[PDB]
């Protein structure tokens, strides 16, 4: 007679009846992606239509179990994951205006083009942004790109955030940041408990421990690049925003060529000694399965190497031609990938997947628990998969580096400079962008002061300076996909703080005695089991129990990040000897 | 000889609510053409050793057929639990027999879907040993006196399976066969080879 069985039974019917609805859905999206064709394609919209129709249906059914008489746990969880209803708060008219607003500015950053050559963002912008090293190439192409769908998107973007606060204060939220910050809020004991409002206070203490790194590495960059850009580069200041690599200055892996610690020892590439050896897909496939099965966790299933499709189809079918990790449900984990035999498609194929040993181990909850901690933990177990097989060691015992070789100090350097030009240099960026959109959302920076207060931002956390000067008339938050596309861009910065996490937890459990960024997880069935603690809850057990499963800590630590570069922070320290590490906020290049 | 062809070999198999149900009496029962039938993911037989079953006779022996998932197939057992040996087939505490089970994904499965399984998942309460259960009623969950209809605390207890070859080795459909003999008062007339 209580509500409580009720509900039980009301969950398990739901379970049951999605474990069929979005493995069909799955499905039809798995058979559009093999085949690109007309019919695939409305065959996959209408499974994703009557998905989401079911869902919005049971979500209103749902929210008539109210969380306070639930008094089991994981029955509790499982309602409050289901009764969020998102986006079907709004009335049909509010709806309809946002979705045709996220269509128009999608159509308009997808059919962007900047000519005066003539060319689009993808085929011509990005090549010029990431190889050519000329001022004015660069300059008028991210001016104009900046111009055109900045002032494009602006007026469309004025009104989405509008639509967005409505849409948020209707779920009982009250902006969209807190909206996007609510994927990391847990419940539980009172150790096991974390709010949303704690994050803003955390993102920003994790960022005090970065900052001496980030500017001894920015003060290295900008040191490299006076060579390149004598009259267009301040000793003392900061650096333009269209000589980071990239249109928008998110990966500095562009810069490597112009920023290298030793040229006459290149990087390690085991492209040729997997050529000579005659290996392919399945090889490659077959290795990372070894990898995986090595450090103790459960071995693939027959469908992956019969289903799944490893290798680009010879037949004309046209795929993404892009890595992606499928879980169809029932059992069925299918990898689509462009997999060629180049060692950053080998890389990747251990980081995909580890996405896949993710979703196997997760399996046994409940379908409403199927899914990682947080958006910033799915993507941290495949990483640390390819930090540690992208290793000197490992390479030797698999056969690809011979055995006459030997690790050389210029080398690690040269990699972790590499390394860092990648993952330490997209943090400030990441963070300075959440912030940003979370005091817009938030109505604390005036619709009248936006492009003022970002580029403000832009000068005190990045340390990036803008070419030429833009009043409000433009909307450059908006040229990045992650901010024109509805989509988060605050679980890049937990990922990589989760991933040197678990890399830190899972190689002081194998009593490793050496490097952080040379461990080898290999061997080691104490750190399989280990991490398995972790990867077997998924959602069922908040973030914070998850992570002191692996770490011991039941928050972020940027403490294991800062050991993975300590060697070559400390061979920053000792080379910007000579100069000033920081930046002056005053320093303008379109000023005289 | 004893039709053990026709219950392993057989065409289609019935539902796990509907267990297929046949007594064998009055015939030379050869303990040995259980075996042929593939590699078995179970054999197991409980109160007697599957060798020495050619060593004994009893009165009857019960072939319960039913197909099963893989996860599912662990339950079929005496006294433990779960979805099927709940409100579907019960099997006695006390259970001297033996359970076969078998993957047929090759015979069972298909590539749009083969919905003619179906499976009890929603009752009032549990079944007794050996009981069966063909009711369609509408499971009536909370207080509101259901007529007939589907919707809010109104759930249908027969659910289907959605056998496909794409499964993995979980949920594929698995074919199990129970042998329960019977030592009743009555004058043994199945006894094994000579
Ligand atoms: C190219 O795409 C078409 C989709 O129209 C594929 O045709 C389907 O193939 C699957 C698998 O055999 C089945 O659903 C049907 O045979 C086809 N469906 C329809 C609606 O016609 C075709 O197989 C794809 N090409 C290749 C080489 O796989
Ligand atoms: C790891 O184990 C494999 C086989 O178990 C063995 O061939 C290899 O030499 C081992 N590597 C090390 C470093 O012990
Ligand atoms: C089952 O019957 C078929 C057809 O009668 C036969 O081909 C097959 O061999 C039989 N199975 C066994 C194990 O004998
Ligand atoms: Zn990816």
């Amino acid at each position: 007679s209580l509500t409580e069985e009720n509900a039980k039974t009301f969950l398990n019917n739901f379970n049951q009846e999605a474990e069929d609805l979005s493995y069909q859905s799955s499905l039809a999206s798995w058979n559009y992606n093999t085949n690109i064709t007309e019919e695939n394609a409305q065959k996959m919209s209408e499974a994703a239509a009557k998905w989401s129709a079911f869902y919005e249906e049971q979500s209103k059914t749902a929210q008539s179990f109210s969380l306070q008489e639930i008094q089991t746990p994981i029955i509790k969880r499982q309602l409050q994951a289901l009764q969020q209803s998102g986006s079907s708060a709004l009335s049909a008219d509010k709806n309809k205006q946002l979705n045709t607003i996220l269509n128009t500015m999608s159509t308009i950053y997808s059919t962007g083009k900047v000519c005066n050559e003539c060319l689009l963002l993808e085929p011509g912008l990005d090549e010029i942004m990431a190889t050519s090293t000329d001022y004015n190439s660069r300059l008028w192409a991210w001016e104009g790109w900046r111009a055109e769908v900045g002032k494009q998107l602006r007026p469309l973007y004025e009104e989405y955030v509008v639509l967005k606060n409505e849409m948020a204060r209707a779920n009982n939220y009250n902006d969209y940041g807190d909206y996007w910050r609510g994927d990391y809020e847990a419940e539980g004991a009172d150790g096991y408990n974390y709010n949303r409002n704690q994050l803003i206070e955390d993102v920003e203490r994790t960022f005090a421990e970065i900052k001496p790194l980030y500017e001894h590495l920015h003060a290295y960059v900008r040191r490299k690049l006076m060579d390149t850009y004598p009259s267009y580069i301040s000793p003392t200041g900061c650096l333009p925003a269209h000589l980071l690599g990239d249109m928008w200055g998110r990966f500095w892996t562009n810069l490597y060529p112009l920023t290298v610690p030793f040229a006459q020892k290149p990087n390690i590439d085991v492209t040729d000694a997997m050529m000579n050896q005659g290996w392919d897909a399945e090889r490659i496939f077959q290795e990372a399965e070894k990898f995986f099965v090595s450090v103790g966790l459960p071995h693939m299933t027959q469908g992956f190497w019969a289903n799944s499709m490893l290798t680009e189809p010879a037949d004309g079918r046209k795929v993404v031609c892009h890595p992606t990790a499928w879980d169809l449900g029932h059992g069925d984990f299918r990898i689509k990938m462009c997999t060629k035999v180049t060692m950053d498609n080998f890389l990747t194929a251990h980081h995909e997947m580890g996405h896949i040993q993710y979703d196997m181990a997760y399996a046994r909850q409940p379908f409403l628990l199927r899914n990682g901690a947080n958006e910033g933990f799915h993507e941290a177990v495949g990483e640390i998969m390819s930090l540690s097989a992208a290793t000197p060691k490992h390479l030797k015992s698999i056969g690809l580096l011979p055995s006459d070789f030997q690790e050389d100090s210029e080398t690690e350097i040269n990699f972790l400079l590499k390394q860092a030009l990648t993952i330490v240099g997209t943090l400030p960026f990441t963070y300075m962008l959440e912030k940003w959109r979370w005091m817009v959302f938030r109505g604390e920076i005036p619709k009248e002061q936006w492009m003022k207060k970002w580029w403000e931002m832009k000068r005190e956390i990045v340390g990036v300076v803008e070419p030429l000067p833009h009043d409000e008339t433009y909307c450059d938050p908006a040229s990045l996909f992650h901010v024109s596309n509805d989509y988060s861009f605050i679980r890049y910065y937990t990922r990589t703080i989760y991933q040197f996490q678990f890399q830190e937890a899972l190689c002081q459990a194998a009593k490793y005695n050496g490097s952080l960024h040379k461990c080898d997880i290999s061997n080691s069935t104490e750190a399989g089991q280990k991490l398995l603690k972790m990867l077997s809850l998924g959602n069922s057990e908040p973030w914070t129990k998850a992570l002191e499963n692996v770490v011991g800590a039941r928050n972020m630590d940027v403490k294991p990040l800062l050991n993975y570069f300590q060697p070559l922070f400390d061979w920053l320290k000792e080379q910007n000897r000579n100069s000033f590490v920081g930046w002056n906020t005053e320093w303008s290049p379109y000023a005289d | 000889l004893c039709p053990f062809d026709e219950v392993f070999n057989a065409t289609r198999f019935a539902s796990v609510y509907a267990w297929n149900r046949k007594r064998i009496s009055n015939c030379v029962a050869d303990y040995s053409v259980l075996y042929n039938f593939a590699p078995f993911f179970a054999f197991k037989c409980y109160g007697v050793s599957p060798t020495k079953l050619n060593d004994l006779c009893f009165t009857n022996v019960y072939a319960d057929s039913f197909v099963i998932r893989g996860n599912e197939v662990s339950q079929i057992a005496p006294g433990q639990t779960g979805n099927i040996a709940d409100y579907n087939y019960k099997l006695p505490d006390d259970f001297t027999g033996c359970v076969i089970a078998w993957n047929s994904n090759k015979l069972d499965s298909k590539v749009g879907g083969n919905y003619n399984y179906l499976y009890r998942l929603f009752r009032k309460s549990n079944l007794k040993p050996f009981e069966r259960d063909i009711s369609t009623e509408i499971y009536q969950a909370g207080n509101k006196p259901c007529n007939g209809v589907a919707g809010f605390n109104c759930y249908f207890p027969l659910r289907s399976y959605g056998f496909r070859p794409t499964y993995g080795v979980g949920h594929q459909p698995y074919r199990v066969v129970v042998l329960s003999f019977e030592l009743l008062h009555a004058p043994a007339t199945v006894c094994g080879p000579k």
